[PDB]
């Protein structure tokens, strides 16, 4: 019965972290929370935060106010793999009803190398960095994620026609990991064609692995297909077994205390958190109680349709997860 | 009579160029196509003569030349080479809902102006040490001003209202920031046009949920690749949307999404709409407006008949049956 590092964050952060705790309790999840505050100090996150996370190795983070701290946390824990599973939600109607895609995004380098130069006045160079090391690393994670989540297909998304040496190396390491993991079927597709096909028939895609900027964009595109950042879970995998699962929506200060928030997204990142450890059944039941709540449509928060308060939403999940085996 | 360079390209290019000729013949278009081919040869002799032919005719229609991305970096995309050599700095596509092609969204009417020579497409890479590769995205003031001037002039001249610059300046502060700043400089001279900006990630999210909010969109090279394909997909796919590539003196017309279609070539199923509409845009550019309009309205009217649709838009008809209906409607 391990414990997690909880980071409620700001604005609506506490509210939804309260909602997630009450639901994990009603499910009797072997999980209690060690609240901790990350804030830029001295530049670093407080020592009491880095210590809990190196101890428990599992974190659940809500929205922070606006050095970027998700940049700070990434470098601090070597968070090299951003993972966003997107599943259409029964009860939350978007024009895309058959989405089940996991974007797997290299999170350390690529177009986000931090290196730009003014070469001469009016002429700027931004460096895209692709290394054999980090590319192999994110490919191995992609294939490992596919196995452990019973995913049939992985697609490398690239522009090696245009960026031959950089995207080509990324591809070449995806190819190598593929030929040692033939139980998962591997293919390659151009970023623009993935984009073209995604908005027509998203059901054709399974697991997508790609370098940093493409993953940055595509994960938001996919989330737009299923309803937005209010409902989308996210997890970041780091070195030495760390993993932080997170909201990716705003802090919503304009409703920050008024008990109208939607906790769905943080909850599904928590479900994702549980699955990462291995408490599958607790994850399955919490997930099911959430999906059934939105499907039922009686307790919809104001961002998902109906005029129900945040705790009436939380309570219904509570009731339904107590009545499920 | 005008002489126009025609580059058939790969995949479905050749077969669709034959149908452009049939349509042009039946319409008695005063245009002669002068054909240049581009092989897969590592030697740039082919791509180099196609450039000289466009420099001479000033106007071209082209299919997509396949790029083999397993070849060494010295073997560069022939499409990019041609774009850059002729300095066709504006890629312009118009994605508009077709009432006869029903998709998940309607009321879409988006003009995308994409910087077409710079950015992520500069072909500058190296390996300092083994396994460490750098690619150099180049953004310049001169080219960003140029593309922003184009987008605002187009917005004003076609009676549009809003220009949205699409960028990643929050992360690429110096490069995308320069591009954004050049848009702002031009915006100051078009006070009748609303100027807004939006990060490329959020833009894709808004396109799949409320694409009606967008009017004119201007952006550097790779973001334009992404937004072009998202918008084309939203209005029914790659078989429908024409693209233009404009420089100061030259102009090359193509299909918006620049696809070879190798896997459907030589099966009489490719959608000819985008190629045909591209050939009309070329006709307008040649000031052969009455021809352009005759062909375009026949092409657009054929779209209202679901019996004419090819499989890419949910139909069963062949290419030649679609061409037959277009030609029957040119009168
Ligand atoms: N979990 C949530 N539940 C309900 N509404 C939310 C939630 N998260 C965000 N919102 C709503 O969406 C917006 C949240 O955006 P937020 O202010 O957090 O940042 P953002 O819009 O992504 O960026 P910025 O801070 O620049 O506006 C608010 O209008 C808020 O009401
Ligand atoms: N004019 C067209 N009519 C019908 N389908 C098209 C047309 N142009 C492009 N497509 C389709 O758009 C997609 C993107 O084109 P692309 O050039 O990657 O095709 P391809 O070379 O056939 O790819 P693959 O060999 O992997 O199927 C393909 O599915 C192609 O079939
Ligand atoms: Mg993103
Ligand atoms: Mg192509």
């Amino acid at each position: 019965v391990q414990t997690v590092t909880l980071i409620p964050g700001d604005g609506i952060g506490p509210e939804i972290s309260a909602a997630v705790m009450k639901i994990f309790d009603a499910a009797k999840a072997p999980i209690q929370w060690e609240e901790r505050n990350v804030t830029a100090i001295q530049w670093m996150i407080p020592s009491e935060a880095k210590e809990s996370m190196d101890k428990n190795k599992m974190g659940l983070k809500g929205p922070l106010k606006t050095p970027s701290m998700n940049l700070l946390l990434r470098k601090t824990f070597d968070l090299y793999a951003n993972v966003r599973p997107c599943v259409s939600i029964e009860g939350y109607k978007t024009p895309y009803t058959d989405v089940n895609i996991v974007t797997i995004r290299e999170n350390t380098e690529g177009e986000y190398s931090g290196i730009e130069h003014v070469i001469v006045d009016g002429v700027v160079q931004s460096i895209k960095l692709i290394t054999e090391g980090a590319s192999k690393r994110i490919a191995e994670f992609a294939f490992e994620y596919a196995r452990n989540n019973h995913r049939s297909n992985v697609t490398a998304v690239h522009k090696a026609n245009i960026m031959r040496m950089s995207d080509g190396l990324f591809l070449q390491k995806c190819r190598e990991v593929a030929e040692s993991c033939k139980d998962i079927k591997f293919n390659e597709m151009y970023l623009d064609t993935v984009c073209l096909n995604m908005v027509q028939d998203p059901s054709q895609f399974d697991v997508l692995v790609m370098p940093n900027l493409y993953g940055d964009i595509l994960s938001d595109l996919c989330a737009g297909l299923i309803g937005g950042l209010g409902v989308t879970p996210s997890g970041n995998i780091g070195a030495n077994g760390v993993a932080i699962f997170e909201s990716v929506h705003g802090t919503a200060p304009d409703i920050a205390g008024k008990d109208m928030a939607n906790p769905t997204a943080l909850l599904l990142s928590a479900v994702m958190m549980l699955r990462h450890m291995g408490l599958f059944d607790h994850a399955a039941r919490i997930e099911a109680a959430c999906f059934a709540t939105i499907k039922d449509g009686k307790s919809l928060t104001k961002d998902l349709g109906g005029n129900a308060k945040c705790s009436d939403f939380t309570e219904e999940i509570c009731r339904r997860v107590k009545d499920l085996d | 009579r005008h002489t126009v360079t025609m580059i058939p390209g790969d995949g479905i290019g050749p077969e669709l160029m034959l149908h452009v000729k049939s349509v042009f013949r039946h319409a008695c278009v005063p245009v002669d196509f002068e054909e240049v081919h581009v092989s897969s040869n590592a030697d740039e002799e082919d791509i180099r003569n196609a450039i000289m032919a466009i420099r001479r005719n000033r106007v071209a229609l082209k299919g997509n030349i396949e790029t083999n991305h397993n070849l060494p970096p010295s073997h560069k995309s022939r499409n990019n080479i041609l774009r850059t050599s002729l300095d066709l700095y504006a890629n312009v596509i118009h994605c508009k809902s077709l009432p006869g092609v029903v998709t998940r969204h309607k009321d879409i009417d988006i003009l995308i102006v994409r910087e077409n020579t710079e950015g992520e497409y500069s072909s500058l890479e190296h390996e300092s040490v083994a396994g460490v590769v750098e690619s150099l995205k180049i953004i310049t003031k001169a080219k960003s001003l140029r593309i922003a001037e184009y987008a605002f002039k187009l917005a004003q001249e076609s009676g549009r209202k809003k220009v949205t610059a699409v960028h990643k300046a929050n992360i690429m502060k110096l490069g995308d920031g320069l591009f954004l700043q050049c848009c702002r400089e031009v915006a100051a001279r078009y006070p009748q046009i609303t100027f807004e900006n939006m990060i490329v990630d959020n833009t894709t999210m808004q396109l799949v949920s409320r694409p009606q909010q967008f009017d004119v969109m201007v952006m550097p090279n790779l973001y334009g690749n992404i937004v072009n394909n998202v918008c084309a997909g939203l209005v029914g796919g790659p078989g429908l949307v024409a693209g233009a590539n404009y420089g100061h003196v030259y102009a090359v017309f193509e299909t918006a999404t620049r696809n070879t279609g190798k896997s459907i070539a030589n099966k009489n199923i490719a959608n000819p709409t985008a190629t045909l509409l591209a050939s009309c845009m070329m006709l307008d550019h040649l000031k052969l407006h009455s021809y352009a309009t005759s062909i375009r309205k026949a092409v657009l009217a054929s779209m209202d008949n679901e019996n004419m649709h090819t499989p890419d838009i949910g139909g069963q008809g062949t290419t030649s049956e679609a061409i037959q209906d277009v030609i029957r409607h040119i009168r």
